[PDB]
């Protein structure tokens, strides 16, 4: 299946290719001997970024995935072996087959989980934004309001940079297009949102009965807002 | 990452010994 994110598709596409399949097979050992290297050193970044992350799924998740590369190397390196003896055996040929089979799959795995930490980290930065607007109902003087733009405006861009930069890698291009509609939608609502408030807290410090109004226009635009970071969230998972 | 690096470095590897059929 298409591999998501222009990175795991340069990495992966390549040799995705390749398998997919006589007579005489050459000496592999030298080759298979290069693969067994880098698996190696695959392994090793793995166990680094198992003890030195902070995310419990990565952490369960990645080990399972360096294993099955590593035993697929395993019937790799004994798939040559065998092939010396005999350039024609026909179970050689299979260890070969799904020797690297195993290593397409775990690389895979390994790599989906790794994304995976990555997504969790930009849905953070989002819940971030959410709790945040769940916090506009309490401002009621004009100075707090200074207070809460003054926080809000920098987190707004700070989500928006990073889902435009998360955005430009995905290989999918209707997931691309869902992002970016719901990014522009939560930028265009902030302004409508502060001068939601701006009428609010006004609205209060005179006493003008259209104040029922100004609240809930200013809760509409907290809910259109919400409604809007649920869906990036949803659409980041794919 | 170093993740991404290491991986390829397989993925090449690998190439080559496909490459040899």
């Amino acid at each position: 299946p298409v591999f998501h994110t222009r990175t795991i598709e340069s990495i992966l596409e390549p040799v995705a290719q390749q398998i997919s399949h006589g007579k005489a097979i050459p000496d592999l050992t030298a080759p298979v001997s290069a693969v067994q290297a880098a698996v190696s050193n695959l392994v090793r970044v793995g166990k680094e970024t198992v003890q030195t992350t902070e995310d419990q799924i990565l952490k369960r998740d990645m080990p399972p995935a360096f294993i099955k590369v590593e035993n697929a190397c395993t019937k790799l390196v004994r798939a040559a072996q065998m092939l010396q003896a005999d350039p024609y055996s026909v179970p050689a040929r299979d260890y070969l087959i799904d020797g690297s089979r195993g290593i397409l799959s775990g690389t895979s795995d390994l790599l989906l989980t790794f994304d995976e930490a990555e997504v969790r980290k930009i849905i953070r930065v989002c819940k971030g934004i959410l709790e945040y607007l769940t916090v506009a109902e309490v401002v009621e003087t004009m100075e707090d309001l200074v207070t809460y733009t003054k926080n809000l405006g920098p987190g707004m861009t700070k989500m928006a940079k990073m889902i435009d930069e998360r955005q430009q890698e995905l290989t999918h291009q209707e997931h691309r297009v869902m992002l970016v509609n719901s990014m522009n939608t939560v930028k265009e609502l902030l302004p409508v949102l502060i001068s939601a408030m701006k009428i609010f807290v006004t609205t209060k410090n005179t006493k003008s009965q259209g104040i029922e109004e100004a609240l809930k226009n200013r809760n509409f635009t907290v809910e259109k807002m919400s409604a809007e970071i649920n869906e990036i969230i949803r659409v980041l998972q794919l | 990452x170093x993740i991404y690096x290491x991986a390829k470095x397989v993925x090449x590897x690998l190439s080559k010994v496909l490459x040899x059929i």
